[PDB]
């Protein structure tokens, strides 16, 4: 509660979010993404959360082209709790409310939605987003530099054997 | 990604002028999305950003405009470990035996049977981060291992760059904002204001090594072929510390390349370099920035930049709108000659053809020349000494040029490439007079919409890449989110598209709007203030709360 957005959009379906603090215009954010592309970040979630093979099976592809398995054993080492609870204590005031909005959002437009432009509406899948999720998807973006691009590299790592 | 900036001394207006051609996936989670942002008083921001921020990555607001393009530094290092003799799970720092930590991950996994199991995974990890292997180049055998350490695990300040990125007035407090707090992981950025700044700065998260370190710690075979590799049994070797830096390990912002211009700025994803050639940066870590080869998108832009001409918005848009195959203005002029050679060899006859007849573009209507061209580029891309000027360090906006057609091998090859990707083309489903744009497409739903644009290795500004799926080459990425931003007396005025559109979701009334736009090359109003926005026939506005 205390979550107030006023929205506008215009042509093109582009919005113009007006908030009087971080928690509604994260609020706002969150609602208008999630009208155009709900399906989009529960899939996104699914991958950063390390889950593709418990909704899609093993001989499924993340939207990055990794197999469902090697993807969600690096997505698991990635953000794991004490990563993601370290990271959430180091976030400012500000940034935990833009997060925080969205997420409540999201969530918002989740409950009302009826199909009107949301395809995935029933899977198992679609479901309501935490923080948490969004810390994960940032953690994601974060490493595409790094060891993101060595995912497989790294799921492939193991000791030698009697060769 | 294309990033142009532009000053006070070029542009027509006397003012800053920017565009922004980011370079990204049409799909899935770095897929752009439209926004203006506003806290009445203290935050009025436009622009675009990646799935799930609550922050804009690209844009602008009253008085500044910035973007940014993915740089050529190094976020991470490899570590070569030297293993224990006696257990290679064991390795050595200093000649001491360390034991690699064993951190195991539990995976739910939906079998055929539609019912759950649990994969267990074990994750070997170093003092530097977890170990990789590159199956025939990083391998873990029984004397050696690789371990990865990624700089941007420990930025937890992302966001917050971000956040204050978007409150940002001028380009000096650009600047400020983003040297204070080195939250960018892996991009340049761009920007200009209406003052006139034109600014570049190469200011990411960089792993520090101090300069007299890194020829010993270098691991030299693999430097060569660009991986930022270091010793890893030796201490020395660790990232250096200096207080100035925001984070442990990394570059302090002083020691990263910046340019401050009131020409203009550019950037194409090469380094800091010729950002303006007229001011070279260099002296930088090989981390960092090194003095290499600019791509065709760098030598085109530069090409077009130049001189003493005052620069146009439009100016700028037709750089991309122009779809001009650059890479054919070092190539196409010898490979005709070649042709003109060659007249009345059957093999060749139907490549020269189409390749006389193009317009050297990735238009909708540029013709098959264009795919000739590019498979004769693959295959001129494997062949040795073939440039009739190669690349030189004192011209580097000039070369490569040319064929060198007197070399009798070289012309005997060039042309076996040119019979070579004929066949290729000619053996392919590819009609009579069928054009690109009848090639090149989006798939929305079970429609197409041709797609302009082609793939920035050869030199088009407006970078597209597609891939082969059935009939079609499908666009997976490119081109998507466009801005260009100047500043009239009024407040900023943008113009641009979103090129995959607002929503991935087919039952959206936003799912192929901007790609129809793109598609025809209609750039449009990126309203911000009040009045564009209350201007604008098809306003809607819901309030919410809870
Ligand atoms: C061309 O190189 C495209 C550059 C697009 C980069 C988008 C802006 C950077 C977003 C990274 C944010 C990281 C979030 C954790």
């Amino acid at each position: 509660t205390g979550l107030a957005a006023d929205i506008r959009w215009t042509a093109y379906g582009v919005p113009h979010i007006r908030a009087k603090d971080e928690r509604g215009l994260g609020y706002g954010i969150g609602y208008a993404y999630a009208r155009d592309n709900a399906c989009l970040l529960a899939e996104e979630i699914v991958t950063a959360r390390g889950e593709r093979a418990r909704y899609f099976g093993s001989e499924g592809k993340s939207s990055a082209e990794l197999d469902n398995l090697p993807s969600d054993i690096f997505y698991a080492w990635l953000n794991q709790p004490e990563a993601l609870q370290a990271f959430w204590q180091a976030q400012t005031p500000a940034v935990r409310q833009l997060l925080e909005g969205y997420a409540a959002g999201f969530n918002r437009f989740l409950r009302e939605a009826d199909g009107k432009t949301t395809s995935c509406l029933g899977q198992p899948w679609l479901r309501a987003i935490a923080t948490d999720d969004l810390l994960r998807l940032t953690r994601r973006l974060l490493v595409e530099g790094g060891v993101g691009q060595f995912a497989d590299a790294l799921v492939a790592a193991a000791p030698p054997g009697a060769e | 990604s294309n990033a142009i900036a532009v000053g006070s001394e070029r542009s027509a207006d006397g003012k800053g002028m920017l565009l922004a051609n980011p370079h990204f996936p049409w799909n899935g989670a770095m897929r752009f999305y439209q926004m203006h942002l506003t806290i009445p008083g203290r935050l009025d921001v436009m622009g675009a950003s990646l799935p799930g921020l609550p922050v804009v990555n690209i844009g602008f607001s009253r008085h500044l405009a910035w973007t940014h393009t993915v740089d050529t530094s190094s976020h991470f290092t490899l570590y070569r470990l030297a293993l224990d003799p006696k257990d290679p799970r064991r390795y050595l720092v200093d000649g001491r035996s360390l034991p690699l930590e064993e951190k195991s991950v539990a995976i739910e996994v939906r079998g055929a049977d539609g019912k759950l199991s649990r994969v267990e995974h074990k994750v070997y990890q170093s003092i530097y981060g977890p170990l990789v292997v590159w199956p025939g180049k990083l391998d873990w055998n029984r004397s050696e291992a690789y371990a990865l350490r990624d700089a941007n695990l420990e930025n937890t300040r992302v966001l917050q760059q971000w956040y204050s990125i978007n409150q940002a007035s001028d380009v000096a407090d650009l600047r400020r904002r983003v040297e204070a707090l080195q939250g960018i992981p892996w991009v340049n950025t761009l920007a200009a204001d209406e003052q006139g700044n034109a600014l570049y700065m190469n200011q990411s998260v960089v792993p520090y090594l101090k300069p007299e370190l890194i020829p010993a710690c270098a691991i030299p075979q693999l430097v060569a072929e660009g991986l930022p590799a270091l010793q890893g049994q030796d201490s020395r070797c660790a990232w250096s510390r200096d207080p100035a830096a925001a984070q442990a390990g990394i570059t302090p912002a002083a020691q990263l390349p910046v340019l401050l211009r009131r020409d203009f700025v550019q950037n194409s994803n090469d380094s800091a370099w010729l950002t303006n050639p007229a001011s070279p940066l260099q002296g930088f870590s090989p981390l960092v920035s090194q003095e290499k080869p600019i791509g065709p998108r760098a030598r085109y832009a530069l090409s077009r930049l130049q001189g003493k001409q005052p620069l146009e918005a439009k100016t700028l848009e037709e750089m991309v709108t122009a779809n001009h195959v650059f890479s054919a203005d070092q190539v196409l002029p010898d490979l005709l000659r070649l042709c003109r050679d060659n007249q009345g060899e059957k093999s060749l006859a139907r490549a020269c053809a189409a390749l006389a007849q193009w317009d050297r573009g990735a238009n909708l209507d540029s013709g098959s020349g264009f795919v000739y061209f590019q498979r004769f580029m693959q295959r001129f891309a494997e062949l040795d000494g073939a440039w009739k000027e190669p690349f030189d360090a004192q011209r580097p906006l000039d070369t490569p040029q040319g064929i060198a057609l007197d070399r009798p091998q070289v012309a005997t090859q060039v042309r076996q490439a040119l019979a070579d990707a004929a066949a290729e083309v000619e053996k392919s489903g590819i009609p009579d007079g069928a054009r690109w744009g009848d090639l090149q497409v989006s798939t929305r739903g079970q429609e197409r919409i041709a797609i302009p644009g082609g793939d920035g290795h050869f030199g088009v500004y407006n970078a597209i890449q597609s891939v082969r799926k059935g009939d079609h080459l499908e666009v997976v990425g490119g081109t998507s989110y466009i801005q260009l931003v100047t500043f009239p007396e009024e407040g900023p005025k943008a113009r641009g598209l979103l090129a995959f559109s607002q929503s991935s979701d087919p039952r959206s009334p936003h799912y192929r709007d901007q790609t129809e736009l793109f598609s025809r090359q209609q750039w449009q109003t990126l309203p911000f203030s009040d009045r564009q926005i209350d201007a604008d026939p098809q306003l809607q506005r819901l309030s919410i709360r809870e």
